[PDB]
């Protein structure tokens, strides 16, 4: 299987900002992209961004397209992601998914890891 | 030989007033002598740059364009709702014309989840001893999206036909639709029919499926 | 000069040149500048005098029919095209094109007339290309031997020799009168010698004398005087006027 | 002013050969010249050959050399182009243009373009439609709507022009891109979405034309459960 | 010209001619003679 982590998180204070960060090694990190996703608790999955190789700008969904920021860095396998003035909802579990689709336009979501956001 | 010409990126995607660049390239370099096209899908091509660095009549400033030699890009300096076409380069340093292979440029937006219908078959249909099933997926982005068959939840392959449309300019979304095909024997020799779809914006992969007598 | 697209010699194009300072060297010092031929002017001297006014004629032609473009000559480019004057002043310059202007078969962007109803005028244009009729049949279309077509191209190949090859040529015409100059060289302007004898040059008008303060009223748009004879009797200063 | 216009469409079947044609108007026929490209479904431009009706020069691309000839004529003010020995890929659009880079200034940049002519290779001829509705299911209906869609099949050559209740109703509309048989005959599929109180209580037909033969066609759509 | 002897393309007639007075007017432009066309050189100078 292919090995996954992240970083960061944690308690956060509302209307601040946060830094996110995963990262992987030992295998190909360019066929697949690097996405990222959310869970509330006890609740369905939403979608964050993704990066593609190219990396043409950025990717989102409609409630995380006007607050988030998504980097990539192939020549360290890591991927960073942003928050700005945090919400209410953001009191939730990320996750750190691949699109593993071999150089595709779409994906197939799977997710390796995933780490806690709490505005207290 | 024939010069032949290299347009690079072949895709694009990008929102209204986002600066977007596009590049086309020949095999030795050229004194110039290139122009760029812009044709809407099945409309006639119209003309935007004619020499290297120089704008057709009435074309809008927010087009631009520039280079010399082997390389040439060409510059957007705003996307617009209109811009959903395809550009081709056009080299004329010599008699055997080339056309470029063409950029196509589309509006990007957000996740859009499909939505997911299942058609099954006629009795009018029936009776010529065929029977096909249909499956669709409406108004989602991005582009494409996996449809996958399951009859008898058993995985099938290679008896379906699929078709696309452009982008919706209401919405900047997408649909596809798959056609599964089969003999009046083979259709009556399965019991049930699923399909079964996976997008970016859905939560888990979704199924639709009916039984024969329904 | 580096104007990527030149027209043909009929329909040639010009340029107004004014105010601004001429610098040749620029032109003459280049190796592929294959002919510089001036008439009433030596290309030495051209950094050092005065213009009123500059016309930058171009166009392209056959690498042996250049000899056509001169005072007074005679022929198809020399009638029907492109006349100069037979006093023309100015300077004729013309350089092989053929790596730019040439394809096998092809080049069928430069064009030329091969006769005309009378021959055109000094510095006279004809963008028309009407069908020319016998004048004995009324015509509204090409019919051979009579009802002609008159531009045809020269089709310049890669593969024709010297003498069919296509030559870049520019055509700059001078006007040597007296003051205003629009164009003059990059000679650097000294100070002001007054009632002294010294040797002076006021846009070109060299000579010497003791230069004194005029009292005879110029009008305005008087800028150089003359005595009996013709000679010079008073000059405007450029700098002050 | 100056335009260009093309024939309508034409087919015929593999192994013949196309004749086309573009009327040339407005100006002078003296000052025109004539190109020829193509577009075949879902890729880009191509270009065939060369014309001067005046100078008499032609010139045809390698890949078209002996196949294409290129002929025009100033009493009708028009040119016409023959391709022989067809193959199933010489499916495309035909584009002439006023012919360019030809003088002092004009560039080798096609400025003044026709309307278009496609033309179609296939072992099919000309023939009417088969069309039947589908049955959605009430089980598939989601946001308190239903999708309805009817399927237009085993007809030659195109266009096929499809509506709903006879253009009528528009929203929610959708169609899709047609499709060709291995058996030379196209087809066609649409849709149209509406609330699942709406149907029943209102009529919804879809309605079909084959225009190369004109054969009107039209019929009910019904869910059930 | 109206000798018509030609009866081939293969084996091209030419013939050469001296101390005559070429009448172009004539010559190659009656009635029959339906096209015309030349190359380099105008059809005035034929005359002159
Ligand atoms: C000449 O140019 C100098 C430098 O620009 C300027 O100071 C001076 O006023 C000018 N005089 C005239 C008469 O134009």
């Amino acid at each position: 299987q292919v090995q996954l982590q992240e970083s960061g998180g944690g308690l956060v204070q509302p209307g601040g900002s946060l830094r996110l960060s995963c990262a992987a090694s030992g295998r190909t990190i360019s066929r697949y992209a690097m996405s990222w996703f959310r869970q509330a608790p006890g609740k369905e999955r939403e979608f964050v961004a993704v990066a593609r190789r190219s990396g043409d700008g950025a990717f989102y969904a409609d409630s995380v397209q006007g607050r988030f920021t998504v980097s990539r860095d192939d020549a360290k396998n890591t991927v960073y992601l942003q928050m700005n003035s945090l919400k209410p909802e953001d009191t939730a579990v990320y996750y750190c998914a691949i699109d593993s689709d071999t150089f595709y336009s779409g994906s197939y979501d799977y997710w390796g890891q995933g780490t806690q956001v709490t505005v207290s | 030989g024939d010069i032949q010409m290299t347009q690079s990126p072949s895709s694009l995607s990008a929102s209204v007033g986002d600066r977007v660049t596009i590049t086309c390239r020949a095999s030795q370099g050229i004194s110039s002598w290139l122009a760029w096209y812009q044709q809407k899908p099945g409309k006639a091509p119209k003309l935007l740059i004619y020499d290297a660095s120089n704008l057709e009549t009435g074309v809008p400033s927010r087009f631009s364009g520039s280079g010399s030699g082997t390389d040439f890009t060409f510059t957007i300096s705003s996307l617009q709702p209109e811009d959903i076409a395809t550009y081709y380069c056009q080299q004329y340093d010599n008699l055997p014309l080339t056309f470029g292979g063409g950029t196509k440029v589309e509006i990007k937006r957000t996740v859009a989840a499909p939505s997911v219908f299942i058609f099954p078959p006629s009795d009018e249909q029936l009776k010529s001893g065929t029977a096909s099933v249909v499956c669709l997926l409406n108004n989602f982005y991005p582009r494409e999206a996996k449809v996958q068959w399951k009859v008898d939840n058993a995985l099938q392959s290679g008896n379906s036909q699929e078709s696309v449309t452009e982008q919706d300019s209401k919405d900047s979304t997408y649909s596809l639709s798959s056609t599964l095909t089969l003999s009046k024997a083979d259709y009556e020799k399965h019991k049930v029919y699923a399909c079964e779809v996976t997008h970016q914006g859905l939560s888990s992969p979704v199924t639709k499926s009916f039984n024969r007598g329904e | 000069f580096n104007a990527t697209r030149f027209a043909s010699v009929y329909a040639w194009n010009r340029k107004r040149i004014s105010n601004c300072v001429a610098d040749y060297s620029v032109l003459y010092n280049l190796a592929p500048f294959f002919t510089f031929k001036c008439y009433g002017v030596s290309p030495t001297k051209l950094n050092d005098l005065c213009f009123t006014n500059v016309y930058a004629d171009s166009f392209v032609i056959r690498g042996d029919e250049v000899r056509q473009i001169a005072p007074g000559q005679t022929g198809n480019i020399a009638d029907y095209n492109y006349k100069l004057p037979d006093d023309f002043t100015g300077c004729v310059i013309a350089w092989n094109s053929n790596k730019l202007d040439s394809k096998v078969s092809g080049n069928y962007n430069y064009l030329y007339r091969l006769f005309r109803k009378s021959n055109l005028k000094p510095f006279e244009r004809d963008i028309s290309t009407e069908i020319y009729q016998a004048g004995n049949k009324p015509c509204n279309g090409v019919a051979g031997f009579n009802c002609y077509f008159p531009l045809r191209s020269y089709s310049f190949r890669p593969t024709y020799g010297v003498g069919h090859q296509p030559y870049r040529v520019v055509v700059l015409s001078f006007e040597l009168l007296h003051a205003p100059a629009t164009v003059c060289g990059p000679k650097k302007s000294t100070n002001l010698v007054k009632n002294k004898c010294v040797n002076f040059n006021f846009n070109g008008l060299k000579g010497t004398g003791v230069l004194t303060e005029s009292n005879k009223k110029f009008l305005p748009f008087q800028q150089f005087g003359r005595d009996i004879a013709d000679t010079t009797d008073a000059v405007r200063d450029p700098q002050t006027l | 002013q100056v335009q260009l216009v093309q024939s309508g469409a034409e087919v015929k079947k593999p192994g013949s050969s196309v004749k086309v044609s573009c009327k040339a108007s407005g100006g002078t026929f003296s000052s025109y010249a004539i190109s020829w490209v193509r577009q075949a479904p879902g890729q880009g431009l191509e270009w065939m050959g060369r014309i001067i009706p005046i100078f008499g020069t032609a010139n045809y691309a390698q890949k078209f050399q002996g196949r294409v000839t290129i002929t025009a004529d100033e009493s009708t003010s028009t040119a016409y182009m023959e391709l022989s020995s067809l193959r199933s890929e010489d499916t495309a659009v035909y584009y002439c243009a006023s012919l360019a880079s030809y003088s002092s200034g004009w560039e080798d940049v096609f400025d003044i373009w026709g309307q278009g002519t496609m033309v179609t290779v296939s072992s099919a001829s000309t023939k009417g439609p088969s069309v039947f509705p589908l049955a959605p299911s009430s089980k598939s209906t989601s946001g308190g709507t239903a999708a309805l869609g009817c399927l237009v099949k085993d007809y030659f050559p195109e266009p096929v022009t499809v509506s709903w209740n006879s253009g009528a109703l528009t929203s929610g509309v959708h169609t899709f891109p047609a499709v060709l048989q291995s058996s030379g005959l196209y087809s066609l599929s649409s849709v149209v979405t509406v609330p699942s109180s709406s149907l029943g209580t209102q009529t919804y037909i879809c309605n079909v034309n084959h225009k190369p033969s004109n054969t009107k066609v039209d019929k009910k759509v019904e869910p059930k459960s």
